[PDB]
């Protein structure tokens, strides 16, 4: 079983930690949603291939530009995260996360993942965004950003309801297997 | 790890670690504050267990079972004894603070009212300087350690045999040489996340909100200094 490495990058409260914890636990944490994610090795069978997928997180490293690159060695797939309820986090994708990921990880597939897709039809999320003269990130805006930054693909999911989570990690495994 | 602490931190949270009737005696904010504290100690326990895997299982294994130069083993596992002494004393202090808070007649029901002082002493003074100097060195030697391990695995067949043996148990699934090295580097950036979420549920005792705020600034000053002192080495 081939070993492959996955790293999730993105702004602070974009939900990258929640996503890893939901995938590794299989369910949304019932009694306690943890604060941090250490690491996890997942046994995935994508399209008839058995892979060991090491899952890493960059949460906590966002302000430390000399520490953070130490997460990048030997990465096979980058999950580039952004939050659908935060259009500002999407603006930082081509300005900050794409130049850095492409510098330390040349030729490493990136899947642009749009987290928190459930909040797209939430009442409180739309009212607060309207005060700031905005609205949730539309699917076409995510696809237009994944296209502009040369991402391998664009995928959406919800850590809360678990919809689309299994498919993001399965696709990441397929992307990491390409050479 | 020791079975006593493995069992004490086996539960997924503080709410499931304490007795159900003991949990029913407290306010919701108390349950939330203790869940985050329990996690700080749980991850500290796992952090020290990681550092012991690097020192006794990998490092000591390569010294007794292999004909490698002692300078090669030091390159694969830099500052691991110092990191082991630093965090073992911290885990010690966190575990004693939990035992002092234990209910008489019980070994699992506890509520920690004071944590801030413990963190202020760890993240300040000569203890913080020792830790800052140690992590700046560790993180500057992290790349050279990954590259050195990869060269040894791609040239030496006896080193390949050693790695297949030590990491064969299921226990070591996410804990190989390289995983351990990254586990140790990402650890310091976990503390401000934990201390901020603890501070968020510590607005009962005012001296405690000020202690967690002082420790939060201490961890960030420390992290900023570890980050400023990083200077990646090459083979
Ligand atoms: C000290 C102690 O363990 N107290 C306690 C209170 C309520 C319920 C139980 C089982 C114990």
């Amino acid at each position: 079983a081939i070993r492959k490495k996955l790293v999730i990058v993105g702004d602070g409260a974009c939900g990258k930690t929640c996503l890893l914890i939901v995938f590794s636990k299989d369910q949304f944490p019932e009694v306690y949603v943890p604060t941090v994610f250490e690491n996890y090795v997942a046994d995935i069978e994508v399209d008839g291939k058995q892979v060991e997928l090491a899952l890493w997180d960059t949460a906590g490293q966002e302000d430390y530009d000399r520490l953070r690159p130490l997460s990048y060695p030997d990465t096979d797939v980058i999950l580039m995260c952004f939050s659908i309820d935060s259009p500002d986090s999407l603006e930082n994708i081509p300005e900050k996360w794409t130049p850095e990921v492409k510098h330390f990880c040349p030729n490493v597939p990136i899947i642009l993942v749009g987290n928190k897709k459930d909040l797209r039809n939430d009442e409180h999320t739309r009212r607060e965004l309207a005060k700031m003269k905005q609205e949730p990130v539309k699917p076409e805006e995510g696809r237009d950003m994944a296209n502009r930054i040369g991402a391998f693909g664009y995928m959406e999911c919800s850590a809360k309801t678990k919809d689309g989570v299994r498919e993001v990690f399965e696709m990441a495994t397929r992307a990491a297997l390409q050479a | 790890s020791m079975e006593m602490d493995e069992k004490d931190f086996a539960a997924d949270s503080w709410s499931l670690a304490v007795d159900s009737s003991f949990l029913q005696q407290h306010k919701k904010e108390v349950m939330k504050q203790q869940d985050v504290i329990y996690e700080l100690i749980q991850t500290e326990l796992h952090h020290v267990r990681t550092l012991k895997i690097m020192t006794r299982l990998f490092r000591t294994g390569m010294l007794e079972e292999l004909h490698l130069e002692p300078g090669v083993v030091q390159g694969l596992f830099p500052c691991v004894d110092e990191l082991s002494d630093i965090h073992t004393r911290f885990l010690s202090q966190l575990l004693e603070r939990r035992r002092q808070a234990l209910c008489p007649g019980s070994t699992r029901n506890f509520v920690i009212h004071r944590l801030g002082d413990l963190l202020i002493s760890q993240f300040s003074g000569p203890s913080a300087e020792q830790m800052c100097k140690t992590y700046s060195e560790f993180c500057s030697r992290h790349s050279k350690a990954l590259k050195l391990y990869k060269e040894l695995y791609a040239r030496d067949k006896r080193f390949q045999q050693f790695i297949r043996k030590v990491t064969r148990p299921a226990v070591l699934k996410r804990h190989g040489v390289q995983e351990c090295i990254l586990l140790v580097t990402q650890r310091i950036t976990k503390y401000p996340l934990l201390i901020s979420r603890i501070l968020q549920h510590s607005h009962g005792i005012e001296e405690e909100r000020q202690d967690l705020t002082t420790a939060l600034g201490l961890v960030k000053e420390l992290l900023s200094n570890v980050d400023e002192g990083i200077y990646q080495l090459e083979k």
